[PDB]
């Protein structure tokens, strides 16, 4: 069991996209991020792409062997959440 | 406090659920006598409690001498009222074409007084009955909003809303009177107004959204039959200045024939035709594919109607959704027996595993305001008005 | 007395040209909705699932387009499986070279049929982990299973600022909550 | 014992022939006296025991005198019953022709004990036959699932499914008046019933735009069916049935019309009668002889001449295809090996031994029964397997 | 003097070809302007605002195509999202899958819905600075929030001989004023 990531799979050999089951992702806007996605599945469906550049924030897609066919999930927050947020600037600067 | 076949539901997911039931091809309401005391309305137990103490001395006769009520129930009060009016009808019928001078005066008496008992109740505004524009009040807000949540929903090739009550008082025209909106009750004409059954058939069309349907399953205050065996229909002033201010100021009852209100008279061939033709009507509709239906202010006393919507829900396109504000009362008189044939019908009809029926409870959650606030409105409608400005302005022009 | 279906129909088959099948749409259909022992459930949406009724097997069907042609309207969809039924249940099997035949009733799949196809293995109910639910109907529960997870290959993704670490967060939880006892680097 | 050929199959290969066969053009079912066993029906072989247990002097004078039945075949339970009576009459009407007060005396008294015996056999249900809604029992719980089955399985504009038997009881009828299914059997009418052979051409139709009927062939008659002065055959409820001639005939000792009663197969002489008769063979001639054809067969014995010899001449056709059930195969085979058997016995093996991709022979004991017959068919996926609507009736029922 | 709608729509939907949609306009001025209560609108070039009723909701598309086929006219668009109704206005969502049914007539956008599309979350109103206005229509204000804007990197571009002192300048006088605490090394 291995974890291949590539954001930009175009420079990467499709085998490395080809021999591996189960992915997941969000929503992600860039055209020449996808060649190896188009290339390495087999004939029968290229019409699921289209769908991963507008998803909404908390929805994501995730396909592999452990799941019969592709779904699209919607996932519910987990708690106790994670950390508050990051550094606020607004008190920094009230000084004025 | 909200149930859909045995388990809890939340208010979001029965708020959504809701408005897919408005789009369907048919949808109606029911009313009964609940739906009025938001607006000066009396409740059927009202009227019994105010009688038994006006009237002390007619109510042994009745219990005593002639058996047409019993005990348990005047000292619980639970007496229907419509069915002890047309006993008393066919009494005196009976009595006035056997020549029996005894007894023709012992009725009157009884029908006169329960007639000035139900008619005093059933003007929703008193003394200002005979004058024009009564649906611009604050008493009649909310059906007007009902009226355009169930009309502004519907899309263009689709029915018209169809309106069933039990009530026998002039709100529903009041507030379709003052929106511009005409509602085809079965009768035509001016001079002379008649009842034609097959004036529910029609529908208008523009030759360069008007209209809904109304049943009456009990009469009205302004139907009456003349000397000819037909029946009639008179504006509001009229029917008071006729023979609505002699029963109220005076011991006035002559003719048995003449009034067509609560349920009364039935015996005639020519009267029965009205409530026929209404019950079979309603019977009809229900019976179609796609149908929705929303219940509220009905209290389940009435035999035929129960037997009519519970064999209604084997075609498998039926749903129904009923209020009801006293239900934990019945589930626990249920629950250690006994209680009336309404508690055991509802309660019975709560704990089937069906989902195309949905009880609503709670005191003050399950009131008629507050069913018309779940009914949604579209995006589109114009809501702010801004026109009573401009009669203003008019009118100040003088 | 006899009813063979108790779901209403909408449509029927007139024409195969291999993977695109063609279906003319009923009258009696007005809005956009049909009713049934369970719910409403609409299919004039282009994008939601259907299904073909052919004996003993019933073949699930994904529409793609939607247009007019006397009104007519016709509706084009892929097949993509097909539903079985063996012992006392029902089963989804995963292959799309069986297509139907030519006048056969179209009708929509309610939630208990939905909830077939996105189900796995009844024995690892209590080995699964939840995830979330169904996002164009918002009514079914999805499930995954931790052994073949670490079988095949996975891998994350994911933008800035959309739940990349809530994710993370949330199925490593679960992991410990259930098997305390692994080795993961 | 599942044997194509004369090569074994497994479950799950049955199973999937069998589905494969029920979405032909064309698809039949014949039964015989052996699917009424399990209402309260019996066989033929033990009609015999008990009229050679209640009648011992008949046999005596039977025998030796008239020669109808041979002394082996009454030592071992081999007679044609139905067969005896269509003599039985003829002996009598002869006898009654030619005058001869002797004969005819002694012959009234064998058609009645004969008759008695085969009546009180067929009531199926004992003293409650004229009662109404025979239906709603627990008795004819298979036969309902088999007519359901067999006519979901329809795609739309195809041929309806068509029903042959050799009984002569009313348990179909029975069955198909409480589903809400109407069945075709060539009467018309309700005031005065006849026989009208053109209508099994018709069909229904909606004119709204149900369309759910079938065929019942009855081969051997019925007991509703009777002769009156005229030369017209009419049919009759149960209950007038029963307080017309029945009754008479079961409880009375000496009674005897003549030539009234159709069954079974009774009265041929006539020309009248016979027409009743061999339109029902000539249809069943015609139906099997159809390019598509997938035929059942279930609770036959395979003791007919007729019936065998155009069921193998049917088979010259590369497109008939038939399913047997006979729970015997071994001891037949055992019989057969050695200097063979009875005649079926004979005629079943050498029909399973052919070298043929068509036929079917299915054995095992209580494993090829009716009961276990049914399950083998298929079932629809979207058919509604549940019970909703009594909950609700009940519930009607209970208000007042 | 009972209306159910004081807007005028232009047209009806065709055909839904996956995510376009098909529009086929009324006879005359009808399908090109409208009035109303507050002013005057128009649909005339490709890159304006076009917006569907759908009951409950009202979808957002934007316009690509404009031609022939007395003649017809159709245009073609493609969808952003939808408005609902919250407490006691309304609210806009960034969902681009819904799409509407066949028949639905089509209706421009006034400033009053075009306020809508462009404003922010309710609560950082009294947290926000006035930039500019829209450039289209030049009737809508644009405000963005303190918070957002100066909590990471944030860039400005241009090319040279275009204004890139210039733009600099007059951008950071605008955006540098109030709070000047920033860094710009
Ligand atoms: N504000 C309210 N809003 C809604 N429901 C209310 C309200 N207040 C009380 N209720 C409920 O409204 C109900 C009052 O029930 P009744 O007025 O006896 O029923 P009917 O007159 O329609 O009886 C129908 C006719 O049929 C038979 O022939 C009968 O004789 C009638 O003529 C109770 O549930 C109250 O809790
Ligand atoms: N429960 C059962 N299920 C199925 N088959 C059974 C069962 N019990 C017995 N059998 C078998 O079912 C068969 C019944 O044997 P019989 O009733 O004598 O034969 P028939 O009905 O063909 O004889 C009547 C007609 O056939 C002739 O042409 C006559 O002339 C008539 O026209 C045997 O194989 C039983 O073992
Ligand atoms: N399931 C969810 N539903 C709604 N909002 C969520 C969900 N998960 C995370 N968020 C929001 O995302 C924010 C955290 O984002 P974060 O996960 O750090 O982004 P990233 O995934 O890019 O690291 C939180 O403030 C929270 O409001
Ligand atoms: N106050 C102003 N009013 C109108 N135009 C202005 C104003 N300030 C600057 N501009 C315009 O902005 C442009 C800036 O281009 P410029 O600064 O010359 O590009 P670069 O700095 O890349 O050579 C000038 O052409 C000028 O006309
Ligand atoms: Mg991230
Ligand atoms: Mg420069």
């Amino acid at each position: 069991s291995l974890i291949v990531s590539t954001q930009r799979p175009s420079e990467l050999s499709p085998t490395v996209l080809a021999m591996c089951s189960n992915w997941f992702s969000l929503r992600l806007t860039n055209e020449r991020d996808l060649q190896a996605l188009r290339y390495a599945m087999e004939s029968g469906n290229e019409q699921i792409l289209k769908q991963i550049s507008g998803l909404p924030r908390g929805d994501a897609v995730a396909f592999g062997s452990a799941f019969n066919l592709p779904v699209r999930i919607s996932i519910n927050q987990a708690r106790p959440g994670p950390k508050s947020s990051d550094a606020v600037f607004s008190e920094e600067w009230a000084n004025c | 406090s909200i149930y859909q076949g045995g388990n809890k539901l939340n208010e979001d997911d029965f708020r959504s659920h809701v408005y897919s039931l408005c789009q369907l091809d048919n949808v109606g309401v029911l009313l009964g006598a609940g739906a009025s005391v938001g607006c000066g309305g009396k409740t059927m137990k009202d009227v019994w409690k105010s009688f038994k103490q006006n009237y002390p001395e007619l109510l042994g006769a009745l219990i005593d001498k002639y058996l047409l009520v019993s005990q348990i129930d005047s000292d619980n009060n639970l007496v229907n009222v419509e069915l002890l009016i047309d006993e008393a009808t066919k009494f005196l019928s009976v009595a006035k074409t056997r020549r029996c001078e005894d007894e023709e005066e012992e009725f009157r008496k009884i029908l006169s007084s329960l007639y000035k008992e139900v008619t005093k109740a059933a003007l929703l505004t008193g003394e200002q009955f005979r004058e024009k524009n009564q649906g611009k009040k604050d008493a009649f807000k909310y059906h007007k909003e009902l009226i355009s949540k169930l009309i502004s929903n519907r899309q263009p090739g689709q029915s018209a809303p169809a309106i069933f009550t039990t009530n026998y008082d002039l709100a529903l025209e009041w507030a379709a009177e003052d929106l511009g909106i005409q509602l085809f009750n079965g009768f035509s004409g001016l001079h002379t107004r008649q009842f034609y059954p097959q004036n529910f058939d029609l529908a208008f069309r523009n030759v360069n959204h008007y209209h809904a349907y109304l049943y009456k399953l009990h009469g009205s205050l302004t139907w009456y039959q003349n000397d000819s065996l037909t029946v009639n229909e008179v504006s509001a002033s009229q029917a008071y200045d006729e023979y609505i201010n002699d029963i109220i100021n005076k011991d006035d009852f002559y003719r048995g024939q003449h009034l067509i209100y609560p349920g009364a008279n039935k015996y005639s061939h020519t009267i029965g035709f009205v409530y026929g033709e209404m019950f079979r009507r309603f019977g009809e509709f229900i019976s179609k594919p796609q149908t929705a239906l929303f219940i509220n202010g009905f209290g389940f006393g009435d035999y035929h109607i129960n037997r009519i919507i519970l064999g209604a829900l084997l075609n498998p396109s039926f749903h129904v959704v009923i209020y009801y504000p006293e239900l934990k009362e019945a589930i626990t008189k249920v629950s250690k027996g006994g209680g009336s044939e309404a508690e055991k019908a509802i309660v019975t009809l709560k704990n089937m595993a069906f989902n195309q029926v949905t009880v609503v409870g709670g005191g003050s959650k399950a009131y008629f305001n507050s069913f018309v606030e779940h009914l949604p409105y579209p995006v589109l409608f114009p809501r702010d008005n801004i026109v009573d400005e401009l009669v203003e302005a008019i009118a100040n022009l003088s | 007395l006899f009813k063979l279906t108790e779901i209403s129909a909408i449509g029927y088959v007139v024409g195969l040209e291999g993977e695109r099948i063609r279906i003319n749409l009923h009258e009696g259909l007005q809005g956009r909705l049909a009713s049934h022992r369970k719910g409403v459930s609409s299919v004039t949406q282009p994008g939601d699932l259907i299904g073909f009724d052919a004996g003993n097997i019933l073949v699930v069907a994904r529409v793609t387009d939607m247009a007019f042609v006397i009104p007519l309207r016709q509706i084009i969809a892929y097949a993509i499986g097909f539903v079985k039924r063996e012992l006392n249940g029902y089963v989804f099997i995963s292959e799309d070279w069986r297509l139907p035949a030519l006048g056969s009733s179209a009708v929509p799949l309610t939630s208990d049929f939905l909830n077939i196809i996105y189900s796995i293995d009844k024995e690892e109910l209590p080995k699964a982990v939840e995830l979330g639910v169904d996002s164009r109907t918002k009514t079914v529960k999805i499930f995954a299973s931790v052994d073949k997870l670490l079988s095949r290959h996975l891998a994350v993704l994911g933008s800035t600022g959309y739940g990349k670490s809530n994710f993370n967060a949330l199925l490593t939880r679960k992991v410990s909550e259930k098997y305390p006892n692994s080795r993961i680097v």
